[PDB]
RNA sequence: GCGGCCCCCUGGACGAAGACUGACGCUCAGGUGCGAAAGCGUGGGGAGCAAACAGGAUUAGAUACCCUGGUAGUCCACGCCGUAAACGAUGUCGACUUGGAGGUUGUGCCCUUGAGGCGUGGCUUCCGGAGCUAACGCGUUAAGUCGACCGCCUGGGGAGUA
């Protein structure tokens, strides 16, 4: 996380200033609301925390999609004991093997390598973390 | 990646159709990807893996 | 292998100058810090340090007068293949005299003046011009 | 003498503001440049003054000069008083150039270096001298004259400098 | 008291499209007789706008030289390209002797009685750029002795 | 004189081995420039240049890289000073005798400009003109009354503008270059180990620089 | 030159700390050994491929390219041959001389707070600085700066032939 004041502002472009050997550049993107403006002006300490970071701040911008059930898609990369961390839209997901290994009938190795699409239900910007369905089973296993 | 037995870890560096993975794809190291595709060798002998997906 | 010490010796001296080197370390002995206190004497090196106690290490001190380098051209004379020993007539002056031979006489190692002006020649080590 | 400079404590505090163990301490042999002599004025730069004030010197390209009387010419934008003053002799040359016998290449040279050695030394007032000739140096070095962004007015010479054999010229200075 | 004169014209080629093209080249040294040696290229469509911009680079690229009395000092090698060339000063050793294209060089330079043999060689555009490499890296008494201490 | 607030150095990357007697030079990959050298180096550069200044000199400030611009001209124009802001043109040096020639171009286009005949017998060919006098405005913008070549040169990055570097090394001007631990010191006759590119550490330098262009002893 | 996996016999290299010998080293004419492929000898083997060969085409012709077959050979054991664009067209050994990005294989230190950070070796790839080079390029693995010893060159052809 950096903290910088707002020097330059020319269209499509922000200058904020960090401290380093160079000044960064945030694309508007990332300082417009939900009715199509800015929030911002020359001599505003913003923060900003370093187009392969500006996700970490534009998340806010799928809470009105997380209300209402909004399916997305992801990808498992990661594994302990029982706990499965996907990665859906740069955020890791909670998924534990209470029906991802349970009596097994064959060999179940579809698991690490898969790429289908999940559905998501409850959220959590408190642990920054999204924790995946269970029902959702039905159409992640054979959609 | 030492071992060969554990088939499960040999089974995650292979591909569906009994194809050994190169490095290029895995990340592994090259003197492990060396282990592995020995370890992945000794395994087909035995018939823990398969050479191919056609037997 | 190291069978031309001297020419070492030189060599570094030449690299060094070439490198912009501020000073140079190599392994010492008698007749490297013999030349070396010829060299020190007639104004080609700044100074000269022989340390260590069980492994001595000779390191001279480069000049440079301008930004260009003082040691214009150093070479090795009587090399180990073939070995030159003159005479006090056939002693030679190098750059008509403005750059020192650096001759080993019996009386020590020397330069060219200093030996054509003890009256003995010996065996000419290398020329510093 | 050392320059005033923040203390060596300071610079110490600097050091440990520096962010990590941050410190670099590489060492190599440094090298520096020669100091400038005060003098200066390199053959070099000479020969680069010469040849940018002798660029302006066309033989295609030939200025209105008064027909009439003695040769004169003054710069659009300084007082027409300035030639005047050249005729009657109030202005003393402190150079003097003689071009008399010089091809027009060599001439055009020298007229160059005059000016630039005028500029140069803040000289404001020159004589010219190129003899007498038809279609020569005496017709085409006052054409020349008037190309060049640095003279201001000339006018024949009083008869003390070379009379009609000769040109006083004046030039602008940075002073 | 600027002394110039010219070694070399050629005539080079091009070969365009229609036929070929002819162009001239000369090399000129020129030279005060006290040092200051320069030599100049210059290469044109014909050969007196050649020789005119071979002195003109010429006249400007000049370089110092420390003579003795009259000639060099101690002897020097100069090289250049595929050009290998050796001077000797001739305490008086009567009257530049010297090959061509070096006779030139070392006539307007100043010096006048030498001992030289080039060897390699010997294009005249290389065989001087190898007399001023030569007489450039050559120091005097007074220079060695500024070098050294004494 | 005030010491360098914030830069420390910067360019962790093409960093050049003739930098390295001013690189302190630790951090996170990136080279810190040991600015207890660069002080008595900055002294050094604003005695001389105060010295070439007091004798009645052109400086000839260079700031190509942005946002170099308009500080290079808010800094020589706070001087009776001369800059080069836009890109610099191979040879205005050099071959200034051209370039004469294309400023003299620009004093003709902007007189005839908004003074003399600038709407007469054509609105499409005086759009054209127009925008040359753009053109070589922000081309030969500084240097239009300099009417010499100057006494002093004054480059704000040694790599980004070598070509005028090597022009100034070739015609005998004394260079002053703030130099990276990217670059390179050619033919700099004052160096100066500083930050490039960061717009704190050269509206600082060239506020120090410009105000020693100036400096009265009134 | 060596490419599945396993066993047996065996050579070298490199790294870490310490101990030991104490110049035992470097190069090398003659000499000796190893030396792809094709080839040769004796005895096996022979699936594929394939000089030769045969047929079909193509073509003006086609003793070729293309197609269909196809023997020696390629494979094994032992012996011979002794050569290649056997090539980094770069002899071996040692020393010194700015850098950058990698690869591969060791080892030490630090919160290992992970797929890290800092070093220190061995081998190797690409680009480049000075320097060198006819140029092209080489460029700490030199074609730079030196030393030791060896091999070889001296216009093209005839001729690496008699």
């Amino acid at each position: 996380i950096v903290r910088g004041v707002v020097v330059a502002i020319d269209k499509d472009v922000v200058l904020v200033d960090a401290g380093l050997k160079s000044e960064s550049a945030i694309p508007a993107e990332q300082f417009k609301n939900a009715q199509g403006e800015l929030e911002i002006q020359v001599g505003d300490e913003v923060d900003v925390a370093l187009e392969k970071a500006k996700r970490h701040e534009a998340w806010i911008t799928l809470e009105k999609a997380y209300e209402d059930a909004e399916t997305v898609t992801g990808v498992i990369n990661g594994k302990v004991k029982g706990g499965f961390t996907v990665e859906l839209n740069g955020i890791r997901a909670f998924l534990p093997g209470s029906l991802v290994d349970v009596r097994p009938v064959r060999d179940t190795l579809h698991l690490e390598g898969k790429e289908l699409e999940f559905k998501v239900i409850k959220l959590d910007q408190k642990r920054n973390n999204v924790v995946v369905s269970r029902r959702a089973v039905i159409e992640s296993e054979n959609s | 990646e030492i071992d060969y037995k554990d088939i499960a870890t040999l089974k995650n560096y292979i591909t569906e159709s009994g194809k050994i993975v190169p490095s290029r794809i895995t990340g592994t190291r090259a003197k492990y990807q060396r282990q592995l595709a020995r370890a992945i060798k000794r395994a087909r002998y035995l018939s823990l893996l398969p050479y191919t997906d056609r037997h | 292998s190291m069978q031309d010490p001297i020419a070492d010796m030189l060599t570094r001296i030449r690299n060094g100058q070439a490198a912009n080197k501020a000073a140079v370390t190599m392994p010492s002995s008698k007749l490297k810090v013999a030349i070396a206190n010829v060299l020190k004497e007639e104004g080609f090196i700044e100074d000269f340090k022989v340390e260590g106690d069980t492994k001595p290490e000779l390191e001279l001190t480069l000049k440079y007068f301008q930004g260009k380098a003082v040691v214009e051209s150093i070479q090795r004379v009587s090399r180990p293949g073939l070995r030159i020993y003159k005479r006090k007539d056939e002693l030679p002056k190098v750059m008509a005299g403005l750059g020192i031979a650096v001759v080993s006489t019996s009386k020590g190692v020397m330069t060219d003046r200093a030996a054509r002006q003890a009256g003995l020649g010996g065996e000419i080590i290398c020329y510093v011009a | 003498k050392k320059k005033t400079t923040l203390s060596e404590e300071d610079q110490a505090l600097f050091r440990q503001l520096m962010a990590g163990t941050r410190k670099i301490k590489q060492d190599t042999i440094v090298h520096r440049p020669q100091r400038k002599k005060i003098s200066e004025v390199p053959v070099k730069r000479l020969i680069q003054e010469q040849a940018d004030a002798s660029h302006y010197f066309s033989d295609e390209f030939q200025p209105l000069l008064n027909t009439e009387g003695p040769v004169k010419y003054v710069r659009p934008d300084v007082s027409h008083f300035e030639a005047k003053k050249l005729r009657r002799g109030d202005y003393s040359p402190e150079l003097f150039l003689a071009l008399a016998g010089l091809t027009q290449l060599q001439a055009k040279q020298e007229l160059g270096a005059l000016i630039a050695a005028c500029r140069r030394e803040h000289v404001f007032c020159a004589c010219v001298m190129h003899g007498h000739g038809k279609h020569i140096l005496k017709q085409q070095t006052p054409l020349w004259l008037a190309q060049h962004p640095h003279v201001m007015a000339f006018h024949q010479a009083p008869k003390e400098y070379g009379g009609d054999a000769a040109l006083l010229v004046l030039i602008e200075v940075e002073e | 008291e600027l002394q110039e004169k010219l070694i070399a014209v050629n005539r080079v080629s091009k070969t365009v499209k229609g036929g070929r093209i002819f162009s001239f080249t000369a090399l000129t040294v020129v030279g005060d007789g006290n040092g200051r040696v320069g030599f100049g290229y210059g290469k044109a469509r014909e050969v007196p706008a050649a020789i005119q911009k071979a002195m003109e680079k010429a006249r400007r690229n000049m370089i110092n030289v420390a003579l003795n009395n009259g000639t060099l000092q101690h002897p020097v090698k100069g090289v250049h390209t595929g050009s290998r060339v050796f001077m000797q000063p001739a305490s008086e050793g009567t009257g530049i002797i010297a090959g061509g294209a070096m006779r030139a060089v070392l006539e307007v330079a100043g010096v006048h009685n030498v001992l030289a043999k080039a060897y390699g060689s010997t294009n005249p555009i290389n065989v001087v750029r190898a007399t001023i490499d030569g007489l450039e890296n050559m120091n005097s008494p007074e220079m060695v002795a500024a070098k050294r201490g004494k | 004189m005030l010491k360098a607030g914030v830069h420390f150095g910067h360019q962790t990357r093409y960093w050049n081995p003739k930098m390295k007697p001013f690189i302190f030079g630790a951090r996170n990959k990136v080279h810190i420039i040991n600015l207890e050298k660069t002080v008595p180096m900055f002294n050094e550069a604003l005695a001389e240049l105060n010295k070439i200044a007091s004798r009645k000199g052109k400086i000839l400030f260079v700031g190509t890289k942005r946002a170099a611009s308009e500080a290079v001209k808010d800094a020589a124009l706070s001087c009776d000073q001369f800059f080069v802001n836009h890109r610099w043109l191979g040879g205005m040096l050099t071959n200034w005798k051209t370039v004469r020639q294309s400023i003299k171009r620009l004093k003709d286009l902007e007189t005839q400009s908004q003074d003399g005949t600038f709407d007469k017998l054509t609105k499409k060919e005086a759009l054209m003109r127009t925008r040359e006098l753009e053109k070589l405005e922000n081309s030969l913008g500084g240097i239009k009354d300099m009417g010499g070549l100057p006494d002093a040169l004054f480059v704000i990055d040694a790599d980004h503008e070598h070509i005028a570097i090597k022009e100034a090394n070739n015609l005998g001007i004394p260079v002053f270059a703030i130099v990276d631990t990217n670059s390179d010191p050619d033919g700099v006759d004052f160096v100066i180990p500083g930050n490039d590119d960061a717009i704190r550490a050269v509206t600082l330098y060239l506020g120090a620089v410009a105000a020693t262009v100036r400096e009265g002893r009134s």
